Formats: C-alpha cells, structure tokens, sequence
C-alpha cells in the first residue's frame, strides 16, 4: 500500500533524524551531514564530502517523500530509492576510518580515528535502518563484482579490523557493524547467502572469547542466519581448531569477563538454542563439546528457577524457563542425533542427571506442555 | 477528447512556469523542481511520447529542455541522481525514437542532452 | 487527492533538509548541533533536541489529510496546524537572541550567517503552518522572538553593513510571510511589527527589502484599521519615500527586472489603496513606455510583458487619482510633457494588445493627451 509506504518512508526519516541514534553516542544523523572534519582526505576530499554529505541530502529529501512499495527477501521492507542515495555519505564516512585503521595496520592517526569510528557508528546506525526498511540499497549491496560492493568490501575490511583485535573502539565499532550485517542476512535471499564467506573466515576472530557478549551475540544471530543454505551449513565444522563452533561453546560454557547482569547473560544462550535448533532443522568435538554446555546451561538455569520456582511473573523468567523447554528439547535432539552423548557428557552427567527430576517437575508444571519435549524428558529418564 | 480540451492550456502553463529564459529556476525551491524532474523520469519510464495522443508531447520536450540546459545540473538533486534521471529520460527518447512519424519535438531534447555530454567530456578534457 | 502533500504540506522536511536556502555560507541545521556555538551550550543543547523533536514530529505529522477539512478561518490558504515546528521554534529563538545580544553591542560574525540561516529556517516554518504562525503572533513582549526580531529590523535600519542587508531581507520575508499568513483580526496586533517599517522605509534600505516591504504594505493596507494607521504618518503619510524611491532610483547593479517587480508592487498595493478607501507613476511610466516603444511590436520576452501590464495597471492607477482627485493636473504639469507623450505612446501600444477592458481602455479614451505642441517653427531649425 502507499499510505503504508508513506508511513514506512516517515518510519526510516525519523530513524534517522532523531536524537542520536545510538544513546550515549552524542552524534547525530547531522553529525555526518555537515561535518567540518579538520584533518582519506586523498580518496574522499572535504569537496568530495560536501558532495556525499549533499548526496545524502537530496536522498533525505527522496525518502522525505518517498512511497516505496514492497521470497527471496525475506520482508517485504520498502525497496527504497533514496537509500542509495544516503549510499554516498555512508560510503564516504565508512572508507573514513577504514582508510585509517588499514594506514594504522601499514605502520604497525588514533586521537583522529577514535572521533571516526564515533562517526562511523553512527554511520552504522543509519545503516542498520535503511535495511530496516528499504530493499534497493538492500539489493544492491547484494550485488557483489563476483568480488564485493564497494561499501561492503570497506565494511567487510573494517570488520576484520575490529574483529582481529577486540581494543578501545573495535569492540563497539563491531557490534555495530554485525548489527548491519544481520540485518543484511535477514534481508538477502539464499542467493547471495554464498557471498558471506568472507564473513566466515572473519567470524572466528569474532566469536573468540575476548569479544564482548552483545558483539558475539550478534555474531551468533548472524551464523543462525546463514544457516539457511546448503552451502553455508557445511560450512560449520570439520575445521580442527574449533570451526566457529568449539569456540561458541567455550564462550557459552565460560562466560568470559561476564561484565553485565543476568538478564543479559542467557541472551547468548537463547540465541544458540535457536541456532542449534536452525541446525537440526536443516563428531568434530564441534559435536561432542555442545552437549555438555547445553547440560551445564540448563544446569545453571534449572538453579535459578528451582531457587524460587513461584510463577513466571518476570520477563526474564518466563524467558529463563523457555530456555529451559528449548534446551531439553535441544538435548533430547542430541541424544537422537549422536550416541556417545551420554558416554562424553560423563563429566557433567550428573549435573545434568539431578536437573532431570527437577526440569521434568518444572515443565510438568508449565500449564502449556508441548507432548514432543514432555516425551523427550522421558526418554532422557533412565 | 478530454486531452484536447486542455492541451494548450497545459502547455501554455508549462511554457509560463519553464520559460525559455535562464533563471527561471531561481523563482521556484529547488525540492519542487526536484519533484518534478522524477515526476517527468517516470513520465517518461511509461512511454508517454507513444502513449499520448496529441504531439503538441512537445510541451513536455520543452519542458525536459527547460530541467536540462536553463537549470543547472546539481541544484534540484546531486548530479549523479539527476545523471541517473536524465539516463533513463534518454533511453526513453532512444525507444520513442525507433518508431516516429515526426521527430522536431524530440530531436532538440537529444541535441540538449549530447550538448551537455559534450561540454562535460570538454571540461574532464580540459587542457589535454 | 490521498496523500494531502504531506511532504510539501509539512514544514517541507525536504527544504528545511537542504542545502543553504539563502545565497551561500554552506549550512543545513544540526550542522549548527555539530556547529556548539542565551549564551552557552546550556538550553542551546535543550533548543537542539527540542528542534529534532519537532522535526521527527512534523515527518511523523499529518495534520492534514484526503483535503484538509479542519483548517478553517477567514486566512485563504490555511496551511495546517503542525505543532511540529513549534518545537523547532525554540531552537532559532535562542540563535536570533544570541543574534541580537551580538547586534546591540558594538563580538563575532558568524552567528550573523547563522542567524540570516534562522529567518530562513523562519521563512519555511511560517509557510507551512498557520498555527504557528499564530502563535508567533499571539505568543507585553509577548513571543520574545518576535520583539527581538523588530530589534533586529531596528538594527539594520541604520549601519547596514551587509550582512545585517541580508538580515533585512530574510527578516522581510518572514514578516511578510507571517503578515500574509495572518487573519484580518490578527492585522491589530500586527501593528506593533507594523511601527517598525518606517525605518525600513528609510532611503538606504535595498532594493530586495524594500520590494518585500511594499508587499508588507500591501498585505497591512487588506486590513481597514491598518491602513489609514500607517498612512498616518508625517512625510507623505508613509508613502512619500516609496515614490521618491521610484524616482529616485538609488542602486544601478539593481536589475530593471527587479525594478519592474518592485514597481508592479507599487501600483497593486496603489489600486487595493483605492479600493479600501503622480510624479513616481510619470517617471516609471516614462522609463517603461521608453523600453516598450523602443520595440516595435508585442514583447516576446516575458519580462516586457510585465512591463506592459505595469503599463496596464499603472495608466489604470493614473485614470483613478484623476477622477478621485482633480489636483492631479496641476500635479502634472511639472511633468506635463513627460505625460502627455507617455499616455499617447501607452494608450496607442494597449490599442496594440488585442485583448482589451473597456475600463483601462476608457482611461485611454479619458485622459488620451496628444501632440504635445501646437507647432514647430520651421525657420532656422538644425
Ligand atoms: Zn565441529
């Protein structure tokens, strides 16, 4: 519909023009608009930024009064022509930086670049909702040399930059480019889904321990995504040295650093029972070791709910206890799935063994009882 | 029928409001003309030069010469949104060009069109 | 008629997202968010939020929709109510009374530009809705803004630099746009702003102020109070600068174009004098009728066709006074040969005009002063 279109169109401009985006960050869409930025300079010069920065202005006013309409993009978002008008600006702040981080790199300056990434998440924020709702900067993107887009190959680039080394404005640089890029994920067809595969070699250094928990969150969801591909499922494990898996479960199993509440620990766990479920609905140790994180995730959480059982009047509660119901699912998959499950969980059996009466009575209690993991509990009773 | 009872007026209000004489963008905000240039784009994506009736379809060329040499390139929108504009308008003119019983109404539309091409080709030339 | 031009219809997002609107300086807004610099960051940064609020309002407003049924009153063209640009309001009040605290002492230069950039913003804000201007209006200092901005027209009365000159001329823009969007009721108190053209009446204003400021006049003189009030002052009853203006003809880099503008002004603000109710009419009269005989046929360029209607409703105004007022003959014969070879000249190019009015056409038919001469005497001429 165009009443719809014009209402989604006012939807992205006021995303776009509000208080700065991203709270805490100061800068706002302006902030990038009309930039004095004292010193690439070379690549993009203060005339060249008046140009992007005038670009931007004139796809503004496009969306301003814009009525973009709407399977192989998973939500019909608006298909949006002044988005790739915003593409200037955004391309211009985002070589910014990474023209930076890339001369940093060649001499291994910082009191500039820090001011540019603070630019360039906001930058990323924008980017994140013109795929919001859009579709011809989310298509074109897509549309790689083979090869990559000239904003996604400078993006894809900073990426590895933050994900290689998770320091002062890496890390936060990083969650927002994961951001993007699940939306990116989540907007592509199965099609483009192959061309991702540099963001799988990336993705390690992205789910190593260091990383913070909202950044390997996203990059959790990102992999959950992919999924979705014949020829990304395999691209999983067989890979000794943890093939983005052994690493997830480490992180999982020991939470590193675990600076945040509670309620922000479990997001991840919620994310990777999905992903684990995304995978089965589709023996590396990437096999053997997700079976005693899951038991010693549902361990911990089976603690926290058997403390205080009560009613599931809190969020976090009721999101505790579906974790639960997720998780003994996941697990009885595993038992299906692989035999020496219960010969290589031996080092937490029992954990999971003492939970099993307790997580059965929880779910017994559950006044919604799907029969597929009531049936599982009791084929995970012995 | 209903075309001609308001053919000249049309045309006369597109001559009145895109007058021949340089400036004549300066009386009008630039997001107005800019609207209108994709209004004429996508005027022109629906073949309106075979689609319409009457030929006096020059009202509109005229107006296409008005947007391309009288305004400047980059006021209204960038310079390459109305690159990419005035590239589909041609390609257009191309498709109505293969099939015309008359073409004065549109050879002067491709004659303002390759006029700018070639001045910028000269200035990206400048001295070599 | 669906969409009601939301986009236009709303403060034109678009426009007031756009490069600089006035000639130059490179600006756009949060430029000016970006841009730190009534006087500290302090309720600075609050105008700031207030004027993104206002902004993501009037994107998200539709005050006006399939037709505009609400606006109603006695004011044509009742834009809409838009409480969005309410919010942004604060945000140039601060600027013009940092402007103005810069004005009344004998400081820096720049919030100048930024302040010629505010009565832009104004200009867009008044055009786009009638709520806000009348509260511009009603809210003795009532609405600071409004006394601070007759300061500032007071400060550009004398010492006019330039650019308190294009303070004049932006700020006669958006009190002309505020008088022309304004009832007849809202005329009274309009008179306050209204006491301060006298000095913008003055002979060193520019050409561009003084054609917004006869526009004002005109907008002032629809009212019946306001009228004989303004032509209650001392000269000429206020208008004896306007026509030594015409004669006078200060500025030479002032195209003829904008004379002709400013002249056709003159004659319809002249005409609604009539209808509420000699020396400049001669001189502007001569000029035009010089350019129009000079050419041999109707003008095909558009800007001698307005000085062909000038001709038109200016031997109108002339057959007016002359009846309303028989001292417009001895009014006359100073410039007697002047008029007596313009009204012929004038008369016989109308006659040329196919259309005709039958009541310009009986002021030819009344005054029609001939020959000039009785004769020549032709011994020793040359
Ligand atoms: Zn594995």
């Amino acid at each position: 519909w165009r009443q719809r279109s014009n209402t989604q169109g006012s939807i992205l401009i006021n995303l776009l023009l509000k208080q700065p985006l991203i709270p805490g960050s100061s800068l706002s869409l302006c902030h990038l608009l009309s930039s004095s930025s004292e010193s690439y300079d070379g690549s993009f010069s203060l005339s060249a930024l008046r140009e992007a920065q005038n670009l931007a202005f004139t796809g503004l006013n496009l969306v301003a009064r814009n009525e973009c309409s709407r399977g192989r993009r998973a939500f019909p978002l608006c298909q949006l022509p002044g988005a790739v008008h915003f593409l200037p600006l955004v391309q211009f702040f985002i070589g910014l930086h990474c023209q930076a981080l890339q001369d940093l790199a060649a001499a291994k300056p910082e009191d500039s670049v820090c001011i540019l990434e603070g630019f360039s998440v906001t930058a990323l924020s924008i980017l994140q909702h013109l795929v919001c709702h859009s579709g011809a900067v989310v298509s074109l993107l897509l549309s790689g040399v083979g090869g990559q887009h000239p904003l996604l190959k400078m993006l894809l680039h900073l990426l590895a930059f933050s994900s290689a080394a998770t320091g002062h404005l890496q890390a936060s640089v990083l969650t927002q480019c994961l951001k993007v890029l699940v939306k990116l994920a989540e907007n592509t067809s199965c099609d483009f889904l192959p061309r991702f595969q540099c963001v799988f070699q990336v993705l390690p250094k992205c789910l190593s321990p260091e990383t913070p928990l909202p950044s390997v969150l996203l990059a959790v969801e990102l992999l959950s995504l992919l999924a979705d591909h014949d020829q990304l499922a395999p691209q999983l494990c067989s890979h000794s040295e943890g093939c983005l898996l052994l690493l997830l479960y480490m992180y999982i199993t020991s939470r590193p650093d675990r600076v945040a509440l509670e309620t922000q620990w479990l997001q991840l766990e919620q994310e990777v029972v999905w992903l684990l479920a995304k995978l089965g609905v589709q023996n590396c140790q990437c096999n053997v070791e997700v079976v005693r994180a899951l038991t010693v995730m549902l361990h911990r959480q089976w603690l926290t709910v058997r403390r205080a059982g009560g009613p599931p009047r809190t969020d976090q509660q009721r999101r505790t206890v579906r974790c639960l119901r997720d998780t003994v699912l996941l697990l009885h998959g595993l038992s299906q799935k692989d035999k020496l499950f219960m010969m290589h969980c031996v080092e937490v059996l029992h954990q999971f063994d003492q939970v099993m009466p307790g997580v059965s009575m929880l779910i017994r209690g559950l006044p919604d009882v799907t029969d597929c993991e009531e049936a599982a509990l009791d084929d995970l009773c012995a | 029928d209903q075309l001609k009872l308001y053919e000249e007026p049309l045309s006369k209000l597109i001559k009145t409001l895109f007058p021949f004489e340089a400036e004549a963008y300066r009386n009008i905000e630039p997001v107005y003309l800019n609207m209108l240039l994709e209004k004429l784009c996508v005027m022109f994506e629906d073949g309106v030069l075979m689609r319409l009736k009457s030929d006096l379809k020059a009202a509109l060329c005229h107006l296409l010469q008005y947007f391309l040499k009288f305004v400047p390139a980059g006021y209204e929108s960038a310079l390459q949104v109305r690159k990419v504009y005035v590239r589909n308008i041609c390609k257009a003119l191309l498709d109505v060009l293969g099939i015309e019983v008359d073409a004065e109404y549109l050879l002067g539309p491709l004659y303002a069109a390759l006029k700018m091409e070639s001045m910028e080709i000269i200035e990206e030339i400048q001295c070599q």
